[PDB]
């Protein structure tokens, strides 16, 4: 009743545009589940690798027909027969199907919907939700969101260095309240952007990409937004970054160039500056998160801007960890930031996203279950964030169904969960002292 | 100028090789837990001494006889003979011989006959032994296990056989390597080592043994026949020479690509350096499975036996030996269902 | 078949991976052939209907059959292939032969 019957991908298109695909799996008795694979990268020397067809008549090689075939000739052939439940079994028979280390062969994106297709199908056949399928019965923390709402960088011609700014309604007193002040903060802004001017269509997470005159102009500009809904900064609403310093950072040089995007009137820091201008901003904004201060390599830069600041604001490591269990067990060891960005597609499996939550959550870091750029109607990553009470997640802005599926799943899960629900906000940060 | 080698073979399963002949119902009877085969010639000679020619030209002219009337035994019974000695020779019955019962309407129809030389005795052909050796050379040589062996300017691909240089060509030294091997055949090794062993087939997809109605008169298992491989050339004897441990290499090929799928309690256990003789031992071992994969799929593609995958087991069953090896008790196979695979032998070459 | 019966997670996976929507269909000699000519030739009587298609293949190396049930004489259930069956099986056949030069 339980055994897995019939597994079968299809070819669908992400939020981009671009191409993806999806896995339903049907077990015998007749449940259903259907797995979504957000868009990821073919490339990375210590990440998981999507496969994609490269035939530039068909969606400008990016078709993931070779990944269909791949679920539904080699994957469907070996899965079939398994129990639904068999979760971990079936993610290492998949890993060890695949045989390479990256994923390469049968490609990230197929593992990955077949591992959500299945942790979906077993949760309807128990008939209980996906969030207590996944994590158990203790399953209670709605997480603390870090809405994106101004982007810079490669996501703007602004000249703003930093690729994200975000707002972390962590006062809150439900999760429900955060998204309501979120958006409330969303819409403050727009009339601000549209008072002053400015462009106020939407990126691909949902954000403004506006012409401010620097990173701070942007920062007030959101405060501006904030206190024009009603909430005090740095009590109700914070700030986060996401600087993406791996972008702008001179490999040779060893240097972070602002000029790439601030002009040529931008200053040139080294890792010490760069923590000095980190460590400013801090001090002037309610900043409580920063993403990629440092480069993918700046291993003595990340653990010296962790010493200087990493006891108040949380630093978060995307391209330093990038979901893999070997990097952040190497910064666990090197004390190298107090947080972690897990996207699911980057590792390709279920069970090894788990372990990284887990490992992190045993180092004293948080675990951030966080979107990608190409996004579906899915929102099995509001299902993970509660899962493992991770407190936080982060799933982009207020404006677009990619990213608003996840907050109304998250809003179905705290009224489900009811009286048990805990939205704990600054709590949730239990990497940070006091 | 010549090496004259010995090869001793062992068959650890039934190993048929066939000429064409079948033994039809009206051909044998089944009494006394045995196969009776009798001499038509003398069963003719002594029936009409008894003055019964004209039924049995009823019995044998007969189209089509429905369930009773086509076994030989029926019309023997129902005339009263009891005279059963015309020539011929006996199979002790193995029991494991057939599904259903040897009696009855199904039974055996046809019964595929060993081959035999001039005087009525079984033998093993040399040019059975050296197509499998001639496989085993082929399947293990990078130079002749390639791309090359594939005959694509055609309709359909087909066997290089030019490949290995053979034949007289002009103005040109002689080039032929399997001239110099020369095996030759075996000697009369008596009708008391045959059985009559079923064809089955074990699906790796079904999990289950399939028989299939086609009966076969294979040797015994636990044979010893005896060949002689005369060498003329240093290439051919360095091969010939090489026959053990290109055996073993041929057969872990084998494994790695065929037996690994199928669970490890039917397939057998080598003594010696393994070989495949005979018919029903599969396609595998008679082709260079390397090259030959996915064609010889597509060769029964669109037929209603389709090959799915890579085929199926051929599983025969005869009863079960052990042999008092000078290490313990070897069983011949690991399964409790008498289930031998078909067509295997082990051998042994010395340099005599 | 009779001690046998077709398992209900194998016709479930026949039920909904479709494979009864795609037969194939062949002539007398077993050659694969269109609906079409398969009806023309069951019609003139060219071809026995019953046994001259196939149900596609069922993906995923699951267990065509199950083990077919029946009742004892106590009223309890037991399984068909199971019983008294017989006795004579021997003990083996040892052949001595301890001369054979095993390879290593
Ligand atoms: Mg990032």
């Amino acid at each position: 009743m339980s055994i897995i019957t019939d597994v079968y991908a299809r070819e669908v298109l992400d939020s981009r545009g671009n191409p993806t695909l999806e896995v339903e799996v049907y077990t015998e008795s007749g449940a259903f589940g259907r797995g979504m694979v957000p868009s990821g990268a073919s490339t990375g020397e210590h990440e998981a690798v999507e496969l994609r067809d490269g035939d530039k008549a068909r969606y400008g090689g990016l078709g993931t027909q070779k990944a269909v075939d791949n679920v539904n000739n080699v994957i469907a052939e070996h899965i079939i027969g398994f129990d639904v439940r068999d979760q971990q079994g079936i993610d290492r028979a998949m890993i060890a199907l695949d045989g390479t280390p990256n994923k390469g062969k049968l490609g990230a994106n197929a593992i990955l919907g077949v591992s959500i297709a299945v942790a979906r199908a077993a949760a309807d056949y128990l008939e209980v939700p996906l969030y207590s399928y996944l994590g158990g019965f203790n399953t209670k923390v709605l997480p603390t969101p870090m809405m994106n709402i101004i982007n810079g960088g490669s996501h703007s011609d602004a000249p703003i260095a930093f690729q994200e700014f975000m707002i972390v309604p962590a006062g809150a007193p439900t999760f429900k309240e955060a998204l309501r002040w979120g958006a409330e903060i969303f819409h403050a802004l727009k009339k601000i952007l549209k008072e002053r001017g400015l462009e106020t269509a939407v990126g691909d997470e949902g954000g403004f990409a506006p012409r401010f005159n620097g990173t701070e102009d942007g920062v007030e500009t959101i405060i501006k937004a904030i206190e024009a809904a009603g909430y005090v900064p740095g009590k109700d609403v914070f700030i986060g970054l996401d600087c993406a310093s791996s972008e702008f950072y001179d490999a040779e040089h060893k240097v972070y160039g602002y000029t790439k995007f601030e002009g040529e009137g931008a200053a040139v820091r080294t890792a010490a500056e760069q923590i000095d201008y980190l460590e400013e901003l801090v001090n002037k904004y309610p900043i409580i998160t920063i993403e990629d201060g440092m480069d993918e390599n700046d291993w003595d830069g990340w653990k010296a801007l962790t010493e200087r600041l990493g006891g108040k604001v949380q630093l978060v490591g995307d391209d330093f960890f990038v979901t893999n269990t070997a990097y952040l067990e190497k910064g666990i060891a090197e004390h190298a930031a107090n947080s972690i960005l897990i996207k699911v597609n980057q590792i390709g499996t279920l069970t090894e996203t788990f372990d990284a939550i887990e490992m992190a959550k045993e180092a004293g870091y948080t675990a951030v279950v966080s979107h990608r750029s190409g996004e579906t109607e899915d929102s099995t990553i509001a299902d993970i964030a509660v899962a493992t009470n991770a407190g936080q997640i982060k799933t982009g802005s207020l404006s677009r169904t990619d990213r608003i599926a996840k907050y109304n799943q998250l809003l179905r899960i705290e009224d489900q969960l009811g009286e048990v629900a805990e939205y704990r906000g600054l709590k949730s940060f239990y990497n940070l002292k006091k | 100028d010549y090496r004259t080698f010995k090869l001793s073979l062992l068959t650890l399963a039934p190993i048929h090789i066939g000429n064409g002949e079948k033994y039809t119902s009206r051909e044998f009877i089944y009494e006394n837990k045995k196969f009776y085969f009798p001499d038509m010639g003398k069963f003719y000679n002594k029936m009409v001494e008894k003055r019964l020619a004209e039924k049995f030209e009823a019995f044998l002219i007969q189209t089509r006889p429905n369930a009773r009337n086509n076994r030989l035994i029926s019309f023997l019974n129902d005339n009263r003979i009891a005279e059963r000695s015309f020539g011929g020779y006996s199979i002790s019955e193995t029991g494991l011989e057939s599904d259903r019962n040897p009696n009855s309407a199904g039974a055996i129809n046809e019964v595929n006959k060993f081959i035999r030389d001039a005087f009525g005795n079984p033998y093993i052909p040399g040019s059975s032994l050296k197509g499998a050796i001639r496989t085993i050379l082929m399947n293990t040589t990078p130079k002749w296990n390639n791309e090359n062996a594939v005959n694509d300017f055609g309709r359909f691909p087909k066997e290089n056989k030019n490949l290995i240089p053979w034949g007289p060509k002009k103005g040109k030294e002689y080039d032929d390597l399997f001239n110099a091997i020369r095996v030759s055949d075996s000697k009369p090794f008596d009708n008391k080592r045959l059985i009559l062993v079923q064809k089955w087939d074990y699906s790796a997809k079904t999990n289950k043994a399939k028989p299939l109605p086609l009966y076969r008169e294979s040797i015994s298992p636990l044979t010893k026949i005896e060949f002689e491989i005369t060498t003329t050339t240093d290439e051919a004897g360095r091969l010939i020479e090489e026959l053990g441990k290109r055996a073993q290499a041929f057969y872990k090929d084998y494994k790695a690509f065929f037996l690994s799928e199928f669970p490890d309690d039917k397939i057998q256990a080598n003594l010696q350096y393994p070989i495949y003789l005979g018919a029903g031992s599969g396609a595998w071992t008679k082709t260079l499975f390397k090259q030959a994969d996915g064609i010889l799929q597509r060769r029964y593609s669109r037929m209603k036996t389709k090959m799915v995958k890579k085929g199926v087991l051929k599983l025969t069953k005869a009863p079960l030996k052990i042999v008092k090896i000078p290490s313990g008790n070897h069983s011949l196979i690991k399964n409790h269902e008498s289930f031998y695979e078909m067509g295997k032998a082990n051998f042994m070459i010395k340099e005599i | 078949m009779k001690n046998f019966k077709i398992s209900s997670t194998y016709r479930a996976a026949r039920k909904q991976q479709k494979t009864a929507n795609r037969k194939s269909f062949y002539n007398d000699e077993g050659y694969m052939i269109s609906p079409s000519e398969w009806a023309d030739g069951v019609i003139k009587g060219l071809i026995n209907p019953k046994n001259s298609w196939s149900n596609d293949h069922v993906k995923g190396y699951l267990p065509r059959v199950s083990p077919r049930s029946h009742w004892t004489k106590n009223g309890y259930r037991e399984y068909l292939g199971i019983g008294k069956s017989r006795d004579i099986p021997e003990k083996e056949p040892e052949v001595i032969e301890m001369m054979d030069l095993e390879l290593v």
